[PDB]
């Protein structure tokens, strides 16, 4: 038999995922990054003019 | 393991190939394993060269050696008055040329005040360019090495000369400019004729004695057929 | 932890008590356990993956000659056969290694049992790091050794290193005496070239990915950031052109690739022994730990079909009773003072002198062996 | 990772963002080799890893 | 594919590795020009396919 | 496995034995 063995052959399989390929859809959402210091002066101030 | 040696291929010895007794003994360190020309002295027996009879056959003197590459002595097969076999007729193989010795060439390079030599490592002082051979052979002993005149031999009348040595541990050099030393090594040839001298040596030389022993074919192997010495 | 070595009769005036203040210093002696649990396991994993037990002192080695076939005729007869052999011999030393403590009658009769305890376990650390220390001089010092077994005296031998007797033909490949496997990398900074070259120097003995052989490079944090950059087809330090990936570990942290399947092949596996691994590159697993010097890489391969297995030999004496570590009484076992003695007895030397290899990083120059490896240096790591 | 940055120097990583961030295009990324980060430490909103 | 050997020559297929070799990361979003080849062919180790 | 042919009659001399350090030297010819 073929006795050939490499770090592949003797690890493990990849812990791959997919990203998100913005393609082969209609749509993309807007990428609208909101960081936690404006969510709470959003909220703050939301609350403030209530 | 690192060697081969010489022994006999194909031998009969109903043919003209025959038994005999040892005249003196073999060296072990210089004559065993070894394509010997022998004799007949005059008594019955074999002498390594040119006995009374001149060179009748070949001889190897087939010798065991231990791991660490030495020979030895209690054998049935080496001593004065221990039988041996001899070959005119047969192969010899993984062949090689015999010597006794050791030889080298001297040439001078310099036409012009002197040059240096050295034996062992050890340094001749100074040799004249143009000496006589006496004179050449006087700059070698004259180290205090504790080799002497009856180890070396010299012979050339020209810039061109050459070293012989019965022994086998001195070692001829150049260390100065203006002289060059050569070692003169010999190595078994294809399609070759050798011969047997009085030495006991076999060379692919004749000289003023050779009777012939044999032929080549490809370098390691001796196809054996001596023409006996004849008065 | 500090390097302070108290060497003496301990007296009184060398007494540890409770403090006035209500410490308890006697509380406070295994508090680097932990500290030292981390070297202890680094240890305890180099320990069990480079070495074996010698059960046989002396190795045999040999040298077989051959033979050909030749063209027949009708009338003729071919050549004659023979086949001549040689063999040569290796061993594994063994010295002798003791220890003394001693306390005067003023010292017994106020020490708390934890001060002498905490001795007891410092003896027991210096006895681990003698071991570690001449188990890894037997792999990194170049030079040959001596020993005298059964009333017969032995080379003792690390890899191959230009003395001895030289490694076997495999294939067309063909060595001579000066062969050797502490080799520099001709350039101050390491090449994927450097890791090829390396894999060579085990490969030519048949010892090969082909033949089932595993592989770890051992290496110092210093190469293990040069090899994480190691991309297939980049040009590299010194012009050197990789010729592999180096591929991360499962342990690394995650990464971003321009492709939803990542790779062609697999991952390595996180562990190999109880090593922990970064990665690989080519047939290389990739260990990193600086008790690997810096400017060092060591190679070694395992198994296939050559059986490559650890490769430094521990010998120990060959009476029961003289075999461990072990406490004798003293010459004072009275009054004005008491002392006693630790010993051990071991030693060690490579039986399959071409299963791993070693390359210095550097421009010029022979190897060195790195000075806290070189037998003279001492007995601590 | 791999890319050029300020001062001249270059990532060792790449910021890897964590799930309650935007789906969002990126050049050369179209698989993830290993995990994202967990959303919160501690109590914290975490944005990502490097 | 696609890159400069020796002598000027052009690759016009990837060198895809064997099953037992060690692994690479994919350098591009296309898969390599080729078809993975099996380990072995009758009794011999097999590198790679061209 | 040396590439050294050894080619003629085997005599005395070519014997293998029983070495002087007690390795028995015919053990090894499978090695």
């Amino acid at each position: 038999a073929n006795r050939t063995v490499s770090p592949s052959t003797q690890g493990v399989r990849p812990a791959m995922r997919q990203m998100y390929n913005g393609r082969n859809v209609a749509t993309r959402p807007i990428p609208l990054i909101v960081d936690t210091s404006e969510i709470r002066a959003i909220m703050a101030a939301a609350a403030d003019a209530r | 393991a690192l060697k081969t040696k010489p022994r006999w291929d194909k031998y009969d010895g109903y043919v003209g190939n025959y038994r005999g007794v040892l005249g003196e003994d073999i060296d072990l360190d210089t004559e065993a394993n070894r394509v010997l020309a022998v004799g007949t002295n005059s008594n019955g027996a074999i002498v390594v060269g040119a006995g009374q009879t001149g060179i009748k056959g070949l001889m190897i003197v087939a010798v065991g050696a231990d791991i660490h590459g030495a020979m030895l002595d209690g054998g049935i097969n080496n001593h004065a008055g221990d039988p041996q076999d001899v070959g005119k007729h047969g192969e010899i193989t993984n062949f090689q040329p015999t010597v006794f010795g050791r030889t080298f060439g001297v040439a001078i390079s310099a036409t012009e005040g002197n040059v240096k030599l050295a034996v062992n490592g050890v340094d001749t002082g100074n040799i004249a360019y143009d000496t006589s051979a006496a004179n050449l052979k006087s700059g070698i002993v004259a180290v205090d090495d504790g080799f002497t005149a009856d180890d070396f031999t010299v012979t050339g009348t020209a810039p061109n000369f050459t070293i012989v040595t019965t022994r086998t541990d001195v070692t001829i050099t150049a260390s100065g400019e203006g002289v060059t030393v050569t070692e003169a090594t010999s190595v078994a040839a294809a399609g070759t004729n050798y011969y047997g001298h009085a030495d006991g040596t076999v060379n692919a030389v004749k000289g003023s004695d050779g009777v012939y022993v044999g032929h080549t074919q490809e370098a390691d192997r001796l196809i054996v057929n001596v023409k006996d010495e004849e008065d | 932890t500090a390097p302070v070595r108290q060497e003496g009769i301990m007296t009184q005036g060398d007494l540890v008590t409770v403090t006035s203040d209500g410490i308890d210093l006697n509380a406070l002696w295994n508090s680097f356990a932990e500290s030292i649990a981390i070297y202890n396991e680094a240890m305890d994993n180099l320990i069990q993956l480079l070495t074996y037990p010698v059960t046989v002192p002396v190795e045999p080695v040999v040298q077989i000659g051959e033979t050909t076939f030749e063209e027949a005729t009708e009338l003729g007869v071919p050549r004659g056969a023979g086949l001549p052999i040689e063999v040569f011999q290796m061993g594994y030393d063994l010295r002798h290694y003791d220890k003394r403590n001693a306390y005067s009658w003023m010292f017994l009769a106020d020490a708390d049992g934890r001060q002498v305890e905490a001795i007891h376990d410092a003896v027991l650390w210096a006895d681990k790091r003698l071991v570690f220390r001449k188990v890894m001089e037997a792999l990194f010092d170049n030079r040959t050794r001596r020993a005298n077994i059964r009333n017969q005296a032995y080379n003792v031998y690390p890899l191959y290193n230009g003395d001895g007797v030289p490694p076997p033909r495999f294939k067309n490949n063909v060595f001579d005496e000066t062969h050797s496997h502490y080799v520099i990398s001709h350039n101050s900074v390491v090449d994927s070239s450097d890791l090829e070259d390396l894999m060579e120097l085990l490969a030519e003995h048949g010892y090969s990915p082909q033949a089932g052989t595993q592989f770890l490079l051992l290496a110092n944090k210093a190469e293990t950031d040069a090899i994480r950059q190691f991309r297939r087809g980049v040009v590299n330090n010194n012009g050197a052109t990789a010729g592999y990936d180096f591929i991360p570990s499962p342990t690394q942290p995650a990464m971003m690739l321009p492709n939803a399947e990542g790779l062609l092949g697999n991952q390595p596996a996180p562990t190999f022994g109880g090593l922990a691994v970064i990665g690989s590159y080519g047939f290389w697993n990739i260990v990193e730990e600086d008790y690997i010097p810096p400017g060092y890489l060591v190679g070694v391969g395992y198994g296939g079909a050559f059986n490559l297995g650890n490769p430094v030999g521990l010998r120990q004496h060959a009476n029961p009773a003289m075999q461990g570590l072990r406490i004798i009484a003293g010459n004072y076992q009275r009054y004005p003072l008491v002392d006693g003695f630790y010993a051990r007895s071991f030693g060690t030397g490579v039986r399959q002198r071409g299963g791993a290899a070693i390359m210095q990083i550097k421009a010029s120059g022979a190897y060195e062996c790195p000075p806290i490896y070189k037998k003279g240096g001492g007995f601590l790591v």
